[PDB]
RNA sequence: UUUUAUUCAUAUAAUUAAUAGGAUAAUAUUUGUAGUUUUUGAUACCAUGAUAAGGAUUAUAAAUUGAAAGUGUUAAUAUCAUAAUCAAAAUUUAUUAUUUAUAUUAAAUAUGUAUGUGUAGAUAAAAUAAGA
């Protein structure tokens, strides 16, 4: 159990595996969380059907029944530790120490890079590369180019 | 390199080796391959049908006037799937009253077959008073040759699993291929209710008669409820039925074996609280039922605990400690040379060097 | 060493500093005063006892009122929050450690 | 608290270590059956004369053939030493075993002129009964090797048609123990690191794991082992 | 000897494993003695369990149900606030049981879960199996 | 008798072994698959790879808008293939390139201390869509 049979040369490995349960847990756990807080901040009538004493009583029973959820997954990504899958190296997002599409860290992208373990394509190392959205405005621009294939091209009806 | 394996999927070095493809080329099909039509396999899902009956079927096919007629009458009795609460006594009284205003074989036959499996819902413990009501004078007083419908018949034996009836044998035996000939129209419901029903009853006989009986009829021996097979099988105290089922076990599956071991241990240990009747101890057909799965199971690789006190050579054993079998190997060729003609005989050999 | 922003890594590397008199409550508390308390101030389920509650829980009246001792964790082993008054209301146990 | 025969050495006493999982080739981990109750010639010490196997025939097939013969099913009987033999197979002509490899060579009149009765044709059945099955097993396998069409072999034999205790071969399935050290023979080798590992021959054999195995008798293995346990010199993990 | 734990119990059935005993069975060969998680006893189960969910669950001190009066650090032990001393200025709003878990309309949109727990409660009998 | 700049901020806390399929499928309660206990390199050691620093020189004249960035080694460091007693949540802990005078805290807790005539010594950087 500790360090008799572990069948890995990093133990902290299994910091990656259980990691996953949190992302598990947040997508089971986000509507319900959401739906909570927003009820529970919203001030303005809800509807017609229910106003005033109603409205204020039920906030207040939903703000106590998302305080009795015990267990319930409800912290930012961002304060969650990012740590490669491959060699347990710890990688802050935004930085180059980390690589958001692997999700692996900066040292393991330059070993898995340097050996024949990933297929990408050298460009030059202080440029924008070939993509003409990184060309045209740089990480922002892709990044709403990005936001606008997804989301703002659908009617929505 | 390391003691991470290289994924060989996604490694552009593996992919583009000398040993695989690179991506200067055409990047056709390497070859058509063809699997399940050149051989394909049967569906076999681990869970069991959740569609199925679950039960016995009776075939209730009534002429549709006079289904008309006793309706009123057959609302209490099952109907399709659907299971009344009406008490057995009352259908029992009914059916005794309105028989004879009937007045059509056919459907009195259907209608006490009816009754019958009612009863049997119901476990009802007063029932072969309409089979004796009903039986001998037509189907087997002495010599009767009227082959009843297969509704009674059917009727009749789950009546009899359900209630543990001695009742069955009598039928089974009129329904050989000599007599009757209804075993091929059986189901494997109505063989795995006998087969429980005769297995918790005490009649070794029985089960054994049951068992060449499906073997000869084709019954679908992969098919029957572990359970019910398990209970049929603890009832072999007897000697020769014991060899019989010994020679027996091997026309069931590997899997259906495999899962027999484990629903008799079950049995055996957590499962006396889903028996309805705990289940008699008989330990030699349990630890045999276990070895014949063992056997018929593929073997795996223990080499440990296989070779654990494998003794080594006597070569080595005499060169590595000081043991007596540097000499001992001279008796031993001494024995070999007195055992073949090359040695006289009536010669005696004393020790050789001094026992340390 | 540069991190995003409002992203540090370092979570308790935040100082804070004594309180300013002309905000005072738009500053390290709620951004409005009209929102719920955490759920530090509630108790969730039946527990076996608190060993010391968070620095996020906000100081409420019952704390100076019921009497029963409170403390938060620092740079030393604890810190009990001793001589219990009624000028830190509405304000959260981070702003009066100064670590 | 730890033992030679519980460690993880990797050769002892002069020999490569039986007991642990890396001193043996991967082949032998491969899923196999226990053929020990099937047949004799099904064996897999056999498996360089599976290639030859005939197609079997039964008791009923042969009390169908003796109560109506066919004009062009020939039933051969290979047992030898006739001071054993003393009953008639019904429409049988015998055909000693070790007369049958030149009794094939022979030719029509060659063979007519030497064993009395004229050679059946290679699209003609034969049936084979020997004393167990084995003479006629083997002599089925030479009837193929000669290329003829339908040999079958009745593995029931003289003493399952008559009752006769007689034995052609008296061959002892129970195999002797191991004397002597591992044959060099069976030593395997990796053909990228050169490491010499075992494999199941000689003392470690798939032979002596059939036997000596657990018997279908409940009360015979409890006998076999004392009152303790079936294996109780092994640790309590190992069992 | 160096044992993590002292003691284990089996937990196969008494009638059936004297039986089974008799009939050989196939170990791994790199590890013939398995001790799962099953062969704990309940104690040490019961703190095994406690201290798993040592980041989110009761397993850390201060987050409760620690059944510890005092707590060592930093080389000063400090005694532990009570619940009813705690609840006199942390106002209770216990529902219990029934909050946890959501109703079954809800396991859609909470993809595919209706307990609201620490743990993620699998409907399968393979995950969060413990001999039964 | 040639040009440019330099006040730089967190840093340790305790436990890591298994496979198991579900509606429209000719039927498996295998619904609900139940045999403790002989092993041990990193909670703290793998020494080996990359990187830092970093240079080379032929293009006559006409035409063309053309025909134009390349690295050993010495060094330090480290998370990888190689030698068992212990860092990652309870963070004070000091880790180079910062907003200077008309208007200055509203949404995840987001900085109250160095105005002083911009005044040393050392250090780094470039001939690159700029204009020595």
């Amino acid at each position: 159990m500790r360090h008799i049979g572990q069948d890995v040369p990093k133990r902290h490995t299994h910091f990656v595996l259980e990691s996953r349960l949190m992302y598990e847990k947040s997508f089971r756990d986000c509507w319900l969380h959401s739906v909570c807080r927003a009820i529970s901040q919203l001030d303005e009538p809800l509807s017609k059907t229910v106003v005033g004493t109603h409205q204020k009583m039920l906030q207040r029973k939903v703000t106590c029944f998302q305080y009795n959820q015990y267990g319930l997954f409800k912290t930012p990504y961002y304060r969650l530790a990012n740590v490669d899958r491959y060699h347990a190296v710890q990688g802050v997002a935004g930085t180059r120490e980390w690589v958001p599409y692997v999700n692996v860290s900066y040292w393991t992208m330059n070993k898995m890079v340097r050996g024949g373990n990933l297929l990408v394509h050298r460009v030059h190392y202080t440029g924008w590369g070939t993509d003409s959205h990184l060309k045209k405005g740089g990480w922002e621009h892709r990044w709403n180019k990005v936001l606008q294939r997804n989301v703002l091209q659908y009617s929505r009806i | 390199v390391g003691y991470t394996p290289v994924n060989p999927d996604t490694s552009p070095m593996v992919a583009y080796s000398q040993y695989h493809w690179h991506y200067n080329l055409p990047q056709g099909m390497e070859r058509p391959h063809s699997v399940n039509r050149t051989f394909a396999a049967p569906f076999q899902s681990n869970h069991s049908l959740v569609n199925k009956y679950r039960g016995v079927w009776i075939e209730f096919d009534m002429h549709p006037a006079f289904s008309v007629a006793l309706e009123p009458q057959l609302r209490k009795l099952p109907r399709g799937r659907t299971l009344p609460k009406t008490p057995a006594e009352e259908v029992i009284a009914d059916y005794t009253a309105l028989a004879p205003l009937v007045d059509d074989e056919k459907t009195r036959d259907l209608w006490l077959a009816k009754v019958f499996q009612h009863c049997a819902f119901q476990r009802c413990g007063g029932a072969m008073e309409l089979w004796e009501r009903y039986c001998h004078q037509r189907f087997t007083a002495e010599g009767a040759t009227a082959k009843p419908p297969l509704s009674l018949v059917k009727s009749v034996l789950f009546y009899c699993n359900k209630t543990d009836n001695s009742g069955w044998r009598a039928l089974f035996d009129r329904c050989l291929k000599d007599g009757w000939n209804y075993t091929p129209l059986f189901d494997t419901a109505q063989w795995s209710f006998m087969l429980k029903s005769i297995g918790r009853m005490g009649d070794e006989d029985g089960v054994r008669a049951v068992l060449e009986e499906m073997l000869d009829v084709q019954a679908d021996l992969d098919r029957v409820e572990a359970r019910s097979v398990v209970i049929a099988l603890n009832a072999v105290t007897n000697a020769d039925v014991y060899e019989f089922v010994k020679k027996y076990l091997f026309n069931f599956g590997e899997r259906k074996v495999k899962f027999l071991r484990t629903t008799y241990s079950d049995l055996r240990g957590h499962g006396a609280g889903k028996l309805r009747i705990p289940l008699k101890e008989n330990d030699n057909m349990y630890y045999h039922v276990c070895w014949h799965s063992s056997i018929r199971s593929p073997r795996q690789f223990s080499p440990r605990q296989l070779y654990f006190d494998y003794t080594p050579s006597t070569l080595g054993s005499s060169s590595h400690n000081p043991n007596a079998k540097i000499d001992d190997i001279v008796k031993d060729k001494i024995e070999k040379w007195k055992a073949e003609g090359l040695l006289p005989e009536d010669y005696v050999h004393e020790d050789r060097v001094y026992d340390r | 060493r540069k991190y995003p922003f409002l992203r540090r890594p370092h979570i308790k590397n935040t100082h804070s500093m004594n309180p300013s008199a002309p905000y005072f409550w738009s500053f390290m508390t709620a951004k409005s005063q009209m929102a719920f308390l955490p759920e530090e101030n509630y108790i969730t389920g039946d527990w076996t006892g608190k060993f010391f509650v968070s620095k996020r829980q906000v100081y409420t009246l019952q704390h100076a009122t019921s009497g029963a001792k409170v403390r938060v964790k620092s740079f030393p082993s604890i810190f009990e929050f001793n001589s219990p008054s009624r000028w830190n209301i509405g304000k959260e146990m981070n702003t009066l450690t100064k670590p | 608290q730890a033992d030679r025969r519980t460690r993880h050495h990797m050769m002892v006493d002069g020999q490569i270590n039986p007991r642990e999982w890396f001193n043996w080739h991967p082949k032998e981990y491969q899923p196999w059956y226990f053929d020990r109750h099937k047949f004799l010639y099904e064996q897999r010490q056999y498996a360089q004369f599976h290639h030859l196997l005939c197609h079997q025939v039964y008791l009923k097939d042969m009390l169908h053939l003796m109560r109506y013969p066919e004009p062009y099913t020939h039933i051969i009987d290979c047992r030898t030493s006739t001071q054993k033999m003393h009953r008639w197979v019904p429409h049988s002509l015998w055909l000693p075993r070790d007369e049958v490899e030149y009794a094939l060579q022979l030719s029509a009149d060659e063979f007519l002129d030497m064993y009395g009765f004229r050679k059946p044709d290679k699209s003609d059945d034969v049936i084979l009964l020997s004393h167990n099955g084995i003479y006629s097993e083997q002599a089925g396998w030479e009837w193929k090797k000669q290329f003829f069409q339908h040999v079958y072999n009745y593995r029931g034999g003289t003493n399952e048609l008559f009752g006769e205790s007689y034995s052609d071969m008296n061959v002892s399935d129970v195999l002797s123990p191991w004397k002597g050290p591992f044959p060099q023979s069976g030593v395997f080798v990796d053909k990228w690191s050169k490491r010499k590992v075992l494999t199941r021959t000689g003392p470690f054999d798939r032979q002596y794991e059939m036997q000596d195995f657990a018997l279908p008798d409940l009360e015979l293995e409890k006998a076999r082992h004392p009152e303790e346990g079936p294996r109780q010199n092994m640790p309590f993990g190992l069992q | 000897v160096s044992g993590v734990f002292s003691k284990g119990r089996g937990i196969g059935h008494e009638a059936t494993t004297s039986i089974l005993r008799y009939i050989p069975r196939a170990r791994v060969p790199w590890q013939p003695s398995r001790f799962g998680r099953e062969n704990l006893t309940a104690a040490d189960m019961a703190r095994l369990w406690s201290r798993g969910r040592y980041r989110d669950g009761p397993g850390n001190y201060n987050s409760g149900y620690c059944t510890e009066r005092t707590h060592v650090l930093e080389e000063n032990t400090v005694s532990i606030i009570p619940r009813r001393e705690l609840e006199k200025y942390m106002p209770d709003i216990t529902i219990g049981p029934k909050a946890l878990v959501t109703p079954v309309s809800l396991m859609n949109a909470r993809n595919g879960h209706r307990v609201t727990h620490d743990l993620l409660h699998s409907y399968d009998p393979h995950i969060g199996r413990l001999g039964k």
